[PDB]
């Protein structure tokens, strides 16, 4: 009983109203964009390597 | 045209300030936290005829790529859950000192404000600890005025009777234990 | 590097027909005509506050031989709520022509209902401290106005070392307006 | 037959309408045809509902006021107007077995579940009608030559000089959503183009 | 996590800029290369 | 002589492509 | 659950988890308001049935992270591309670009320079020239969102409202004629991408004609060096 | 049961609050 009551008192202190209008989705979208960029670059690079290999016969 | 200011005032102590900032950053926006270092002056119109008259000019100190801001708040108009009064926002260039001195004003009191700024919805919430300037004309020596800080919700809206006070009351409730906001003076 | 000057009626023809003559000449030179301009001024008590169309978010307040701060459009309201005016207003109004990087405005200055004169405004767009560029402005106006004359006004701004913003333009404006009210 | 067995509709509600249709069919005159009538009534009502839903969606999201509605509820017919031009759908109760039918002012036609498609097909034909008359006008002036391009953009490029350069000739376009003409000429000073725009749009 | 993802983004952008640089130098060598008499 | 110079250049570039390929996909793996 | 609320953005109400996917920290101002829901499956989450399959905004030209995160990210991308295509379809019936453009239901066909047909489509299930165009469009719409909520809007002096940090300087510093003031107004979203598409094409045509000129002469060599 | 409950560290301090708001209002 004592521990749970103390927890409830603390939770009142934090007071936890409406949800936190906090989101990390912006940085996530940006970082996914960067990963997609490096993916496109690596893809096209694999392609140009294939081409130069062919020519290099 | 003819904007109104709605304001709620209250204080927050030092450690309670860490807690309050930590809470408000929870519900303002995802934008960022923005700091806030100004320097205010209040110039009295002697008004040989009738009555005193005041203008307050804030000059940024953090950016310096930013203009100075004139603000005149009329007498407090008188159930509205917030302090309601006129507010004219007049941004001017770095000359208004000598200009107002020529107009006929004189610097009564200068206070430097360092603190934080948040903006949820139309509303704008800020905490700032008004430092006192011991030497007339220097922003280097800054003593604390009160051991605690000051918070102000503020909304500037048209003159039309609007529901700004309702959002005011709601956002005032959602931070009730840490800080108290009510009309004053 | 604006330059302002008062072109007499030279009557001759009527003041509007004087404006018509100027319009015809400036169209002859080969300059396209852009949206109209309008500058107006008021004096308080002595303080001058004036609005311009080239800067329609900023209204300039100037004390003669003193400070001249620019402000936001909401500086009219501060003067309103400050009653602690004479109705000697002045209001230029006319069309705006554009030469190659070169803008020239002509107007019929009006107090009340009676146009007191004709005022022409020329501003060579890309420029810096006038002391280096006034040559070119004279070179152009000698073709347009020089018939009467232009007379170096930027001496109102040529004394300094090196700076030029938009304030000195309205300073010249106020100087001209003070000249047009006095004489008939 | 007279007794109903589970009905399935492809495009609780189905339960209620199931009971209602398995109710009126013991009048014993010709139950199957009367049931077909009363059901095709519900089919057409559901289709009118879905079309009106799609029209509300399109008026709030994409098209805006460019389409305005005249409609009668409990009569289950919807008429949309696009810029002048109105299109409407009806039931024609005279013989309900005839599926849904449409109208235009003149056209000079089958509809599947999509109302934007009908609006687009209709306005496309409509614009391509104005382009025909513009071609007639040009041929009235100069018996030389002119062209139209069928592709989803409603063309009628019009050459202005004899040895033709497609790059510079003239392009008369009709905005499929508004009807007002659209002209491009690659550098006609952007103001004279506006003047010619207002002229050609008026008459 | 915002700071972590920002650092990841900065690393990726740096790698990509150095890549576009090195490949640009190679492409200039080739600009010199693929322009020389193809008479045969 | 130009043939030799040409395949030399393309081979050098191929080595460079291999290098940067591994680097980029590594930065992706990390 | 500690992990899941460490990565993706949730508010818990009424013995439930109000989990939002819609971009609201970054103001998106698209109505769908996100709102996914969870059930208890650690071993989950349900997507609100309107953003389901996959987005893949296929703009084109013509001649082992936790399973819950994969579903969350897929749904978020689907909502994003829906929002983009909505914005684009709006701009279609809007500002009336100099070039005309058809919108049908999911394909936005337009013509820049004639003989060119740019198709911007939305391939809801359940090129590479325009791949650059697509990844750029994405950043453009996110720049719009950021423009809504950003520090640039924030005032440095505790003063007049949330102007663009330049509308101030549009004041005291006598700043604007028609041109400088107008420099602040916006230029749409389809107009910008149409621009790029054209640019890519143009560039392609110039490179092609210069290199084809190089192929057909062998007298004075036409050397080239792009930037 | 011994309720005697008392919140910890009142954060307002209304007298200092009035002092602060008065300085920002009129004078210090």
């Amino acid at each position: 009983e004592a521990e749970l009551s103390a927890q409830i008192r603390y939770l009142t202190q934090v007071a936890t109203g409406q949800p936190h209008e906090g989101s990390s989705y912006s940085s996530r979208k940006d970082c996914q964009m960067a990963l997609k960029r490096v993916d496109y670059a690596r893809l096209k690079l694999s392609d140009v390597a294939r081409t130069c290999e062919q020519m290099l016969e | 045209i003819n904007m109104m200011e709605y304001l709620l005032q209250g204080s927050v102590l030092d450690h309670s300030l860490e807690s309050l900032i930590h809470r408000l950053r929870g519900l303002c926006d995802n934008m960022e936290p923005e700091t806030f270092l100004d320097h205010e002056m209040v110039f009295l119109l002697k008004g040989q005829q009738a009555s005193p008259f005041v203008l307050r000019a804030r000059r940024s100190m953090d950016r310096a790529g930013a203009p100075w801001h004139l603000r005149y708040l009329g007498q407090p108009e008188m159930n509205r859950h917030a302090l309601v009064r006129n507010c004219v926002d007049i941004a001017t260039s770095e000359n208004l000192t000598d200009f107002l001195m020529e107009m006929g004003f004189r610097m009564d009191h200068e206070f430097v404000a360092k603190g934080h700024l948040f903006r949820k919805g139309i509303m704008k919430i800020m905490v700032y600890k008004i430092f006192r300037i011991l030497v007339p004309g220097n922003t280097d020596s800054t003593e604390a005025l009160s051991l605690s800080y000051l918070v102000e919700l503020s909304v500037v809206a048209p003159a039309g009777q609007d529901m700004v006070s309702d959002d005011m009351k709601n956002f005032a409730e959602q931070l009730k234990p840490l800080v108290h906001l009510e009309k004053i003076d | 590097v604006t330059c302002v000057s008062q072109m007499p009626v030279a009557e001759g023809k009527s003041v509007q027909q004087t404006v018509e003559l100027l319009t015809r000449k400036l169209e002859m030179l080969g300059a396209e005509k852009q949206g109209t301009f309008c500058v107006d001024c008021e004096t308080y008590h002595l303080m001058y506050v004036m609005h311009n169309s080239e800067y329609p978010l900023s209204c300039f307040a100037l004390f003669e031989n003193g400070p001249c701060l620019i402000a936001d459009t909401n500086f009219d309201v501060l003067m309103v709520k400050l009653k602690g005016a004479k109705a000697s207003k002045i209001e230029t109004r006319g069309t705006r022509y554009q030469y190659c990087d070169f803008l020239v405005k002509v107007g019929t200055v009006t107090m009340g209902p009676s146009a007191r004169g004709i005022s022409v405004e020329v501003e060579y767009g890309p420029c810096v401290v006038a002391s280096d560029c006034w040559s070119l402005l004279l070179e152009f106006l000698q073709s347009f106005l020089g018939s009467h004359t232009p007379g170096a006004p930027a001496v109102f701004g040529n004394r300094h070392d090196a700076v030029y913003g938009p304030a000195d333009t309205m300073v010249q404006y106020m100087e001209l307006f003070n000249k047009i009210r006095k004489q008939q | 037959p007279w007794r109903l067995l589970k009905l399935e509709i492809l495009v609780m509600q189905i339960s209620f309408i199931h009971q209602l249709v398995q109710s009126r069919l013991f009048a014993d005159e010709k139950p199957l045809q009367d049931m077909y009538n009363c059901l095709h009534s519900f089919c057409l009502s559901l289709q009118l509902e879905v079309l009106h839903s799609q029209t509300l969606m399109l008026i709030r999201e994409r098209w805006g006021d460019l389409v305005q509605v005249e409609r009668y509820h409990a009569g289950k017919c919807l008429s949309l107007s696009v810029w002048v031009h109105k299109v409407t759908i009806k039931i024609d109760e005279n013989d309900v077995s005839k599926p849904l039918q449409i109208f235009h002012d003149p056209p000079l036609k089958i509809d599947h579940l999509s109302i934007e498609k009908l609006l687009i097909d209709s306005v496309h034909a409509r614009a391509h009608q104005k382009l025909q008359e513009l071609k007639a006008i040009l041929r009235g002036f100069n018996a030389n030559e002119n062209s139209s391009i069928e592709t989803a953009l409603p063309a009628l490029v019009v050459p202005i000089l004899e040895p033709c350069g497609n790059s510079e000739c003239l392009h008369i376009f009709v905005d499929l959503h508004s009807g007002m003409f659209q002209l491009m000429l690659y550098g006609l000073d952007q103001a004279t183009l506006d003047d010619m725009e207002k002229s050609v749009n008026d008459d | 996590r915002n700071q972590q993802l920002r650092t990841l983004q900065e690393e990726c952008d740096r790698k990509l800029i150095t890549l576009r640089d090195e490949i640009s130098i190679d492409l200039y060598e080739l600009e010199e290369e693929y322009y020389s008499s193809s008479s045969s | 002589n130009e043939l030799q110079r040409k395949d030399a250049l393309v081979q050098k570039h191929l080595t460079k492509l291999r290098h940067w390929q591994q680097v980029l996909e590594d930065i992706n793996v990390q | 659950l500690l992990r899941l609320r460490q990565h993706w953005k949730l508010r818990k109400v009424g013995d439930k988890i109000l989990g939002d996917l819609s971009y609201r920290s970054a103001g998106s101002l698209f109505p769908h308001h996100g709102t996914f829901e969870v059930i208890k499956n650690t071993d989950d989450v349900q997507i609100p049935s309107d953003l389901e399959g996959s987005a893949y905004i296929k703009v084109s030209i013509q001649k082992g992270s936790p399973h819950w995160q994969t579903k969350l990210e897929a749904a978020q991308n689907v909502l994003l591309c829906k929002e983009i295509f909505a914005q684009l379809s709006r701009e279609a019936v809007q500002i009336k670009s100099q070039v005309p453009h058809i919108v049908v239901k999911n394909q936005i066909i337009s013509q820049p320079f004639p003989s060119l047909q740019l198709s911007i489509s939305l391939c809801h299930s359940s090129e590479d020239h325009l791949y650059v165009l697509e990844h750029n469009l994405h950043l453009l719409i996110r720049e719009f969102h950021k423009q809504t909520l950003s520090s640039i809007m924030m005032p440095h002096p505790a003063s007049a409202p949330f102007g663009h940090k330049r509308m101030r300087l549009s004041g005291p510093q006598a700043f604007d004629k028609n041109e400088i003031n107008s420099l602040q107004s916006s230029e749409g979203l389809l107009e910008k991408i149409i621009k790029q598409a054209k640019h890519i094409f143009l560039r392609s045509r110039a490179a092609a004609t210069i290199d084809s000129l190089a192929s057909r002469i062998e007298d004075p060599q036409i050397q080239a060096h792009w930037s | 049961e011994s309720g005697g409950l008392r919140p910890n560290k009142q954060t307002f301090n209304p007298t200092d609050t009035n002092a602060l708001v008065a300085a920002v209002a009129f004078g210090k």
